């Protein structure tokens, strides 16, 4: 029974998707996970659940790699991509009973994913990066899910002005790993310095003889180290020394990387800033500095501003924005249901099941919010017929970038494909 | 283990009323489990508590009063 | 307390009084203000608000994973 071995992995995969399904949205149900080491952690983020779950099932681990690529590419939708993956697996259960080979099932997802993108771009409003008024309100709504609210008004232009300098045109993939969030003890949220040149993680020499400041530094004025007598020797030569460089920042500094080098300490920081690198090969790497008193401030702020950069990253790679809340998923299921008659053969029936699999995302959002499951879904197909993208989330300031909805369908087509293509597994060592 | 951190939170600040907090949180869980047979969604139960919590503070603030009955009656006498 | 809130919004009262307490020492119902039992407002507000904070996190757990 080669197919029955794969069906056992599909049922185990749907059980994982149903567990993450309850955690979708801010009102979703949390999951308690007790690690073998004794650490007790809980949260509604689907990326952290699957990371510490330690899944021993070979096929179920594919959701972890997709969730890792979901946060690395789009940055949002790690929970919704698991639900969409399990929806295609549930619809494929009835397909195997009809004698349909998974190759046609997997090949039809490629044509269905590419068609869903073209349909989504027709209803999407194309936006440009030259308008700074749209990017401020876009990143400000992502900060409403955190304790910081009134202080988030000054954080919106911080993330917008950093991307626009490195955006240029036709940049395609923009790596956010080059943007480092500096977490230091002391200060406040309203106090921030861009320092577009670069920002280090370490202080300077507190001993005697250290210049701590140099003008026109690279005849080596400033050096880095991954003895007390060596500091006194280079002090006469007017050479600044910075030691105790973290090993994690070695690869970081080799990418982004001086007219003026000085050490400016707001309170207690004792940090050195560099401006005007003016390198031809190297671009303008900006590291964001975050100041705060309590440890819970700079922590929750780090994850809030990181998601705001991912939303802006989606707009740079793919222009346009749509309204969140499962609004576009309803119209896509309506158009693909009528266009299913244009096909012929076994592939025509797949378009009908593919439209029903896209309605699980808006249904889960209505279930986790306390609203009636089937009643709200019926109201979506009714209102979206006359109006277009009018349901109102635009007044509620809910904006989901188009690249998240595009990558969620694209990664789900490859994830479900890699599942059904496994007909057996054996011990290999 | 959640009630363990809840008991220590009241001791490090108010230091009084820790026993009453555990009893209130215990009855809320018993009545919430009975709503499962009624097909009541847990988020609505959570939303119903958050809306009622903010409105209950406003009702309590209406009956609050400072020290009174100093003339003609006695208040601080019966405390000691 | 039922008849105490009936005439309360009308801003007129005759036999209706508020702040009925429970005295377990003498086994009778008297006002706690005159009985000598008084508590601050800060203690009651933070105790009721924190009681619901721990109750929400319990109802949100639909799954227990223990290795």
């Amino acid at each position: 029974k080669p197919q029955e071995v794969r069906k056992a992995n599909i049922i185990a995969a749907r059980s994982v998707a149903d567990a993450i399904r309850t955690s979708l949205g801010p009102k979703g149900m949390d999951k308690m996970i007790k690690t073998s080491r004794g650490e007790i952690i809980i949260s509604n983020d689907g990326h952290t659940i699957l990371k510490q779950m330690a899944i021993l099932h070979p096929v179920a681990r594919m959701l972890v790699e997709v969730s890792a690529a979901q946060d690395s590419e789009a940055g949002d939708g790690t929970t919704s991509v698991v639900i969409l993956t399990g929806a295609l697996l549930g619809a494929a259960e009835r397909l195997l009973n009809k004698g349909i080979h998974p190759t046609i099932i997997a090949d039809s997802f490629q044509s269905a994913a590419k068609r869903s993108v073209d349909i989504l771009l027709e209803m999407c409003h194309k936006v440009s990066l030259s308008d700074r008024e749209q990017l401020v309100r876009a990143a400000s709504t992502s900060l409403s899910s955190k304790i910081v609210s009134q202080y988030s008004s000054f954080l919106a232009p911080l993330a917008v002005d950093s991307v626009l300098k490195i955006s240029d045109e036709n940049s395609k993939n923009v790596d956010l790993n080059d943007i480092r969030l500096v977490k230091k003890v002391g200060g406040t949220i309203d106090d921030t310095e861009m320092i577009d040149g670069v920002v280090l993680t370490q202080t300077a020499i507190k001993s005697a003889g250290g210049p701590t400041r140099k003008e026109k530094a690279k005849k080596c004025n400033v050096l880095l180290i991954q003895n007390d007598l060596a500091l006194h020797f280079l002090s006469k030569l007017n050479i600044m020394v910075v030691k105790d460089i973290e090993r994690e920042e070695i690869e970081f500094l080799s990418k982004g990387l001086a007219d003026l080098v000085e050490e400016i300490d707001s309170d207690g920081s004792k940090i050195v800033r560099v401006t005007g690198i003016r390198n031809n090969n190297a671009r303008p790497t900006v590291s964001v500095v975050i100041r705060g008193a309590n440890n819970m401030i700079i922590d929750e702020t780090e994850r809030s501003l990181h998601d705001a950069l991912c939303v802006i990253r989606c707009l740079v790679k793919e222009r346009g924005l749509i309204a969140g809340g499962g609004a576009p998923e309803i119209e896509i299921s309506r158009r693909l249901s009528k266009e299913a008659r244009s096909m012929e053969g076994v592939q025509a029936f797949i378009w009908q099941e593919f439209a029903s699999a896209l309605e699980v995302i808006p249904t889960t959002l209505a279930e986790n919010a306390g609203l009636n499951s089937i009643k709200v879904v019926t109201e979506l197909r009714s209102k979206h017929e006359n109006g277009e993208l009018n349901d109102n989330t635009y007044e509620e300031h809910i904006l989901q970038p188009v690249l998240v909805s595009t990558s969620a369908i694209t990664l789900a087509s490859e994830c479900v494909k890699s599942i059904l293509r496994i007909d057996d597994i054996a011990f290999s060592r | 283990k959640i009630l363990v951190e809840l008991a220590q939170q009241q001791d490090r600040e108010i230091g009084d009323g820790t026993t009453s907090v555990v009893i209130i949180a215990s009855e809320l869980l018993k009545r919430a489990n009975e709503l499962v047979k009624n097909k009541i969604h847990p988020t609505t139960i959570i939303t119903g508590f958050r809306v009622a919590l903010r409105e209950a503070i406003r009702f309590i603030n209406e009956v609050l009063s400072t020290s009174v009955d100093t003339l003609g009656k006695e208040t601080l006498i019966n405390i000691a | 307390h039922a008849a105490s809130q009936m005439a309360k919004p009308e801003d007129v009262k005759r036999r209706s009084y508020r702040n009925y307490g429970l005295d377990l020492i003498r086994g009778k119902i008297v006002d706690e203000i005159h009985a000598g039992v008084l508590e601050p407002t800060i203690s009651k507000v933070k105790s009721l608000k924190s009681a619901l904070e721990a109750c929400v996190a319990i109802l949100r757990i639909d799954t227990m994973i223990t290795v």
